[PDB]
């Protein structure tokens, strides 16, 4: 099997967001929001 | 320095606690870091807004009124003095651990919300049910006489 | 919506009265006592835009909007003002241009080569990113955002000469620009003129020389390069140095000129003869937005000293001064009945004449366009992600959304609204109290969505003049200066339809020592007043914007204001850096479509996957918000419920047979109208195929139990207009247009009404 | 004699939805009231 | 029915309650409403997997192994097994308010959590400062000698 | 002989933000470990 | 939720430990933070895997087989779990300086290495030297036999 272990480890360059914020919603799951009754 | 609205106020709300007693006199001494002395600090407390909410944060008794008062006339001094004022908060050894079992619980509530709406109806529709029977009888009667 | 009690200004608005910009919080602001004569011929309004995408990696520099970023990157990221931030800049630039090494260390990595020339043929590639990463070791800074101007500096001398791969990319957004100058956003945009002339030095560098001896003799050394960057950025350098403190170039000039406004100036300091006469402040005497920037300044500083010289100096400050603004700037000076243009006012007429109630709105463009993108990480634990949009997704909504869009328009809505008025009035003098005044300001609304945040408290910033401390800064930095462009458009409005307006000085508190405040001249034509004022003489002087509103006849708005989407398509390689949270929506719907069939209960649910054509579900996808377009909504929904809870409330009280059947010939035909507008969005795209799956989840449930059919000759009908107006809302709810609460309201407004009823009655012949 | 009983359930049931919610339904009502407050009071710092 | 797999665990697992003590025979014909002869439930079990379950549930001594292993096989009942299958977890009288405290720090923590990163960062480089100062010295030295 | 030392709170300082905002996250280090753990499991529940 | 596959080896295990000794029922309530009760404790690490892995790290003498079969179900918490559980190793006061010394030596090695090949290489060419001469011979001998 090839080996691409090597080129695994990498890092990305860094950069900084001027306006900081949104960090710990990279993960999240929010289940539906649902309608009004009907009548 | 401090505005002169805060001052009629607020200088004597100080000064009382003072002439109550002494031992106060010290402490906020250490806690704003001023010479011991009371006059010193209530030449403080004139300059600036943010020593004079500490001031007002070591004696709560007599001193809450004019504090809140100060919150309306600098709206600096109170975003600055909510951070200089802190103390943890004592947490119980079991208080995590003991929310771990209402993980179960609650997303049970929230399934029971949606469904209803707002949760603000689900506390009213939890209480229609448990109500006493008779009342559905008297809302049907009142029915009964073309009354809607 | 927002209502306020024009007899008392103080207590219902303060944040739109002048009283309080002035610095009075006391009730107490003085009447027309002493007075100078004016007229105020033009303005300083922001270009007409809002936020765009802009990308920043690659090696073009364009200086204008590099400046924009600095505005945003240290006003609203919490630093203290762009000014310091410039300062640091240039300390920041002297640094490493005054520095010999600094250009060789990052020529010898980019050529690669250190000691010797390098032929034209074996010239590699070294991606811009790249140079960023060393050049961080070598000239360290605090702010990212030098880095990079520095970094597309160099990628843009060696651009030419192919050192560099052009493929990487990268992007940020610029923010939005307040219409009118606070007192700050002068002293920015004075600093932003030296910026934009240091910046116009390293731009222009062509390096074309350096191309040509590359050429013909084949070859150069680092020693060619490290110098000819080096004397570029020693050019820039150059027109840095011994420009004036903008903090001081302006404190001055807007002294003077409120020295020359006001009439009551102590002689002993009396602006001179000359400067008086100096080119130029014949313009900026009559200029608007100067003045209420300067209200502002004495607002806060409290005071004014001229350091500058008041003759000799000051005469060359001016003309400085003039050519900072007057070049293209976010702010371009324009004939003052145009900033206005937008503002548009009705009102309610009583038998004599006097308003009863008076409403000011903004006219909109309602945004038929909407996008929706996936969010995509670059790596575990990196913020780098970058989104793809998805087309066939927006398409429908935006295929949904445009059949929305023209009927809802704004005029209609007040054109409505002053409908109401004439029913619901008696017949008699409104004496009791001053014309309350209701202003839709749907702008207000929008913002609170955008920055996410709790309408009670933008609403209650104007009523009582504070901000809430228990808000984080970020918002309030856009609270505070959006609260000051709703004063300022109050103003200049005002301004606009009432020409003669009047400069008195109060001292009557004597908070300050300089201190200024209009007074309108306005001609009312009317025997009471509304607010408080004698009226008289024919004419009634009043130091409140407002008021001198309410005196208007009514104006129908010239220009659609005009919102516009953030622009996600063109550029799709770009990655992201700015946070994308906040302007997203997440995306998912369910909802249950209950009907009664003989006897028995049958419920269609229905999920938003199945509605778009997609068969799976999938999370990830996120809606870019619709702002503007639930700001609308918003608006025209507390009108519609305010208008039915003001007329059922007349409605008991009435005492007339005449009139009472004039409220319920009211009531009904509003509601009905208001059906037969869901009812236009039922056949919209999601409309339709919502409809399409109701019936069938529905007929396949009652596969089990045999019952006859129906006669279809009106039940095809009336089961049909019923069905569609549940898609009217399970369109607005699955889009973030409609919250679910007022849904229900909204529900049981057409619900008691029996509009239903009403609707199908005319679909039958007896 | 459950034949009166059952078609009761199921009158119930199909409001609800499948029986799985009806039997949740039926807990959150029972369940005790101060868990109301704790879930309101979560929200009232701010958390979803 | 029930699936094999499950039930060649599951019987004699059941049925090994059963021998151990008849306290607990009485107590699943309550539960799951069946005959109260041992030969009867052990019927209702090979019938039902959801009835499977709430048996399995009432002895958790030795049961817990099948228990799994028929919710593995029968990801159907899970759902349903979950909720016939409920208690109230008993909340503290102190609990509610005492979380009322707390309102102020989160607040904090997030503050500090968006500026470093995810949470997982955060709790790393609390550990990077209050971490000993020497590794700080050895670190660098690694550096002098040209590591990387 | 607070030269040395002032110095080194506005090396401090200039990173992380405004003097209010070093005030704060020095506060959320010294804070104890178990909050640590409470805002994690608020996230376990789902809220955000 | 805790998957069922970890949950059958894990609760079991966890159950022996606490019925082993008393003593460690109070320190894991103590780390995890949750109520004393050795029923609330197992009602918490169903509940959560973090919650589960922090638990057997507490107990590692009989715990360790179910962590590690934990740990292979369960990638994600793989990271969240590691920064939780953490210990700074004691360092030695002579140690960093201890290594300054080596700086000269290693060095050497990697001119050594960078000659031959790998490390690998390396330390096999070492021991053909150190190796006995008769082997040479043998190997010259087969030569002249004709084996290559």
């Amino acid at each position: 099997p090839t080996s691409m272990k090597a080129l695994d480890h990498t890092s990305i360059a860094s950069v900084a967001p001027l306006e900081r914020g949104s960090v710990d919603t990279d993960d999240r799951n929010s289940a539906p929001r649902r309608g009004a009754n009907f009548s | 320095m401090l505005l002169p609205v805060v001052a009629r106020a607020a200088v004597p709300a100080i000064e009382s606690a003072i002439a109550a007693t002494p031992g106060l006199v010290s402490r906020i001494a250490a806690a704003i870091g001023s010479k011991v002395s009371p006059s010193a600090i209530l030449a403080a407390v004139k300059s600036n807004p943010v020593v004079a909410g500490l001031t007002l944060a070591q004696i709560g008794s007599t001193g809450y009124d004019a504090y809140q008062q100060l919150l309306e006339n600098h709206p600096e001094v109170a975003e600055m003095l909510k951070d200089l004022s802190f103390k943890a908060d004592e947490i119980q050894p079991d208080f995590i651990g003991n929310l771990g079992q209402y993980r179960e619980e609650l997303e049970l509530v929230e399934d029971a919300a949606r469904f209803v709406g707002g949760m603000s109806n689900l506390i009213r529709l939890r209480q229609a049910l448990e109500l006493d029977i008779k009342y559905y009888g008297l809302k049907m009667q009142l029915n009964d006489m073309g009354y809607r | 919506m927002f209502n306020l009690k024009v007899k008392d200004l103080n207590g219902s608005a303060r944040g739109l009265t002048q009283a309080f910009a002035i610095g009075e919080l006391k009730n107490q602001l003085s009447v027309g006592a002493l007075q100078l004569p004016l007229q105020f011929t033009r303005t300083f309004s922001a270009s007409m835009t809002s936020e765009l995408l802009w990308e920043v990696g690659k090696g073009n520099i364009d200086p204008v909007m590099y400046a924009r970023l600095f505005f945003q990157y240290a006003q609203a990221g919490g630093a203290l003002s762009v000014d310091e931030l410039v300062n640091q800049f240039t300390e920041y630039h002297q640094s490493t241009a005054c520095n010999p090494e600094i250009w060789r260390k990052l020529t010898a990595y980019i050529t690669g080569s250190s000691n010797r020339a390098i032929k034209a043929d074996a010239v590699g590639k070294v991606p811009p990113t790249a140079i960023l990463e060393q050049l961080r070791t070598l000239a360290p800074s605090e702010h990212e955002l030098f880095h990079h101007i520095t970094t597309d500096f160099v990628c843009h001398v060696l651009s030419p000469l192919g050192f560099i791969l052009p493929d990487a990319a990268y992007v940020y957004r610029v923010g939005r620009t307040a219409t009118y100058p606070n007192f700050y956003a002068l002293v920015d945009c004075v600093r932003a003129s030296d910026l934009r002339r240091m910046l116009t030095a390293l731009s222009s560098v062509d390096s074309k020389m350096l191309q040509a001896t590359f050429k013909a003799k084949g070859a150069l050394a680092p020693a060619l390069i490290s110098q000819h960057l080096a004397n570029a950025a020693t050019t820039a350098f150059e027109r840095s140095r011994g420009n004036f403190d903008a903090n001081a170039v302006v404190s001055s000039v807007l002294t003077i000129l409120g020295r020359l406004w006001s009439p009551s100036t102590p002689k002993e300091l009396d602006p001179s003869a000359r400067l008086r006469n100096t080119n130029g402040i014949d313009q900026l005497r009559s200029n608007l937005a100067l003045f209420i920037a300067y209200q502002d300044m004495v607002k806060q500083r409290g005071r004014a000293e001229v350091i500058f010289s008041d003759e000799e100096l000051s005469s060359t400050i001016i003309p400085w001064f003039i050519e900072a603004m007057s070049e293209v700037s976010p702010f371009k000076l324009r004939p003052i009945n145009e900033t206005t243009s937008y503002i548009g006012q009705t009102s309610a007429i009583d038998h004599m004449g006097q308003p009863s109630h008076v409403v000011v709105y903004e006219d909109w463009q309602f945004a038929k366009e909407i996008t929706a993108f996936t969010p995509v990480k670059l790596a575990n634990n990196s913020n780098q992600r970058f989104l793809d949009v998805e087309p066939g997704i927006s398409d429908r909504m935006s295929a949904t959304l445009a059949p929305i869009g023209n009927t809802f328009a704004v005029s209609a809505f007040v054109k409505n609204r002053t409908a109401v008025y004439e029913a619901v009035s008696q017949r008699g003098t409104v004496n009791s109290n001053g014309a309350e005044m209701t202003l839709g300001f749907p702008s207000v609304v929008e913002r609170d969505y955008a920055l996410d945040r709790d309408p009670m408290v933008a609403i209650a910033a104007l009523r009582t003049g504070i901000v809430d401390e228990s808000l984080e800064a970020r918002a309030s930095n856009d609270l505070k200066r959006s609260m000051f462009n709703y004063y300022a458009a109050v103003m200049h409005y005002a301004v606009a339809h009432n020409p003669e307006v009047v400069v008195s000085e109060h001292q009557g508190v004597a908070a300050e020592q300089g201190s200024l405040y209009l007074v309108w001249n306005v001609r009312t034509e009317l025997r009471i007043p509304v607010g408080y004022n004698a009226i008289e003489g024919g004419s009634i002087r009043t130091p409140e914007p407002l008021e001198a509103i309410a005196y208007n006849k009514p104006i129908q708005p010239s220009e659609v204001l005009q919102a516009k989407v953030l622009d996600l398509a063109n550029h799709t390689t770009s990655i992201h850096i700015w946070p994308w949270h906040e302007a997203s929506t997440e995306f998912a719907y369910e909802d249950a479509y209950s009907v009664t069939i003989r006897n028995k209960r049958y419920t269609a649910e229905v999920k938003e996957f199945e509605l778009l054509g997609l068969g799976q579900r999938r999370e990830r996808v996120r809606i870019l918000k619709p702002t503007v377009a639930h700001a609308i909504i918003q608006m025209w929904y507390s009108w519609f419920v305010e208008d039915d809870r003001t007329l059922a409330a007349a409605r008991r009280t009435s005492r007339d047979d005449a009139e009472k059947l004039a409220i319920d010939g009211r009531r009904m035909q509003n509601a009905v109208t208001l059906l037969r507008k869901i009812e236009m969005i039922g056949t919209t795209g999601i409309g339709a195929s919502a409809v399409h799956l109701a019936q069938s989840r529905i007929v396949d449930q009652m596969a089990g139990r045999g019952l006859i059919d129906d006669s279809s000759d009106l039940h095809v009908g009336i089961n049909r207009h019923r069905i569609r107006i549940w898609a009217g809302l399970a369109v607005l709810q699955m889009m973030g247009l409609l919250s679910r609460s007022e849904a229900e309201a909204l529900t049981k407004v057409l619900g008691d009404s029996n509009a239903l009823g009403m609707v199908v009655a005319t679909t039958d012949i007896d």
